[PDB]
């Protein structure tokens, strides 16, 4: 959907899509949409420029530039918030993690489960690391 | 009068065994993506 | 006058407010209105257009478009966008 | 997801107020229980 | 060490709806202290 | 919600208590309201 | 399932051959270079080395001076990791125009040491 976006990125994603709005109907060309991702500071290739008008003349407004990047920001994130997923969970913050904690704090975790679950969740990853455990975990 | 009670009595339902794992399967999931919080018995009991 | 909403910039963060305004509701019948063949082709396409856009927002806009699809459906009955991709 | 979700004082203070009311009407208001009804369908019949 | 996770179970575990609907739970288990628990009781 | 003021205890209560709320099913079953 | 097809054995010769010419696109997305390059190193897997030969000869070219086909280079180490029990006289080719200008420093640092057959 568009609430991995906060509000302050399309704040700023207004006024750097409307300057370069050639009318100010609220739309622009074709080629001024890598023009703009210049002064965004993502830049990316000729080739990943296609597959987004692909994917929707020649007339590009406000409306569908947000479905663009909004793939471009989950996809950014997605497979980077398992970085810092672990950052509470041991005590120092290194990659080791004891057992023993781990089999009560996911009963108070805030997603309300069992004590049947968590065990149904531990020996399928004494200590396991932090990389075996997140791949049971995210399947 | 009676002809407007015939038509409530035959409008009222029965237990549905395929309206009933629908609500298990709702109730496989605890809480929403972006923190958003899953209102439990808004539809809730599907059947009856 | 959908067209200035479109880049409101405020639309686009706050979707609690724009269905406790109602406006969803009250841009529905107008396209109710003139389908009631077709009279209009220039706005329906225009204006379940924005309907797709809007459904497309949040969580629970999507909730709140869903219960009218008992509706939707039965106006099934044209190049460009239509009221039962609305539905879907 | 049930790690990475934020705490309350890293919000933008238009956005507490939102979500307070909503608390506070299911919580403070609806809990109260008010009885008028009593008095109100009296003083309407003994208006004679 | 285990009475920990009791109160690790608001700041990165409780949405931020859910964090404040325990945060009002006061009326007749809850963070708030007495001082201004009491300017709430005097508004409603 | 007026009516439902009734709907170890003793006889002459549990029939005073019948009057009570016979006396408002007559507070506002006099003025039409049962064919409303 | 490919392990075991020595009744048709030459136009698997013919199919990984394709799809290296194919690994690289001049009109082709990451996004649809990822699928290509994931089937790569999966049938380099489940298939004995006899045919292995045929695809030998273009891998060795102008490789180790560059690092855009850094995708040839983990699919040269995982071709021969698997193959510690002819055309190797080329892996002795390129054990030396790698290091001429010595960025990607462990991307073909292990590909030679895993080339030590």
């Amino acid at each position: 959907m568009a609430d991995q976006l906060t509000e302050e990125q399309i704040a700023e994603f207004k006024e750097a899509f409307s300057l370069f709005d050639k009318d100010g109907d609220g739309t622009i060309t074709t080629k001024a949409l890598g023009t703009v991702m210049r002064s965004l500071g993502q830049n990316p290739t000729e080739a990943e420029l296609q597959d987004m008008i692909n994917e929707v003349n020649g007339t590009i407004d406000f409306p569908a530039f947000l479905t663009m990047m909004a793939r471009k920001m989950k996809d950014t994130d997605s497979e980077e918030e398992i970085r810092e997923a672990f950052r509470v969970f041991d005590k120092d913050g290194n990659g080791y993690i004891s057992a023993a904690a781990l089999r009560h704090v996911m009963t108070n975790l805030g997603e309300k489960l069992t004590d049947e679950e968590v065990d149904e969740m531990i020996r399928e990853a004494g200590q396991v690391n932090y990389e075996a455990f997140v791949q049971m975990m995210t399947a | 009068f009676f002809q407007s009670i015939q038509a409530l009595m035959q409008t009222c339902s029965v237990l549905d065994l395929n309206a009933f794992e629908r609500q298990n399967k709702a109730e496989g999931l605890g809480m929403v993506n972006e923190d958003g919080t899953v209102i439990n018995r808004q539809n809730g009991e599907k059947v009856m | 006058s959908i067209g200035n909403i479109m880049n409101n910039k405020v639309f686009y963060q706050h979707p609690n407010l724009m269905r406790a305004l109602g406006m969803h509701e009250t841009v529905m019948e107008v396209m109710v209105n003139v389908l009631g063949e077709i009279r209009f082709p220039k706005m329906v396409t225009s204006c379940c257009r924005f309907l797709c856009y809007f459904c497309r927002i949040s969580r629970q806009n999507q909730r709140s478009m869903f219960d009218h699809l008992s509706y939707l459906l039965e106006n099934s009955g044209m190049q460009g966008s239509t009221p039962l991709d609305v539905a879907a | 997801a049930c790690f990475r979700m934020t705490p309350l004082y890293n919000l933008p203070t238009h956005r507490a107020c939102n979500m307070f009311l909503e608390s506070y009407k299911a919580a403070w208001i609806l809990t109260e229980d008010h009885s008028f009804e009593d008095r109100m369908i009296d003083d309407l019949s003994k208006a004679g | 060490s285990a009475a920990e996770t009791a109160r690790r179970t608001r700041e990165f575990r409780s949405p931020p709806q859910e964090q404040i609907n325990m945060l009002l739970h006061f009326k007749d288990d809850c963070p708030l202290p007495e001082d201004i628990r009491q300017d709430l009781q005097d508004f409603h | 919600k007026s009516c439902h003021l009734e709907e170890e205890v003793s006889f002459e209560e549990k029939e005073m208590e019948k009057q009570r709320l016979l006396y408002q099913q007559s507070r506002l079953h006099t003025r039409g309201a049962a064919e409303m | 399932l490919f392990a075991g097809t020595e009744h048709r054995a030459i136009m698997v010769d013919s199919m990984l051959h394709t799809v290296y010419r194919l690994s690289r696109g001049r009109s082709l997305t990451k996004a649809q270079r990822d699928v290509i390059e994931d089937c790569l190193m999966a049938l380099c897997r489940y298939i004995r080395p006899s045919m292995l030969q045929h695809l030998l000869r273009r891998l060795v070219f102008d490789v180790p001076i560059l690092n855009k086909m850094p995708l040839k280079l983990l699919t040269n180490h995982y071709e021969r990791c698997w193959k510690y029990y002819a055309n190797f006289g080329v892996t002795s080719e390129e054990e030396l125009h790698l290091t001429r200008k010595l960025l990607a420093h462990k991307k073909y640092d292990q590909e030679l040491y895993r080339m030590a057959m």
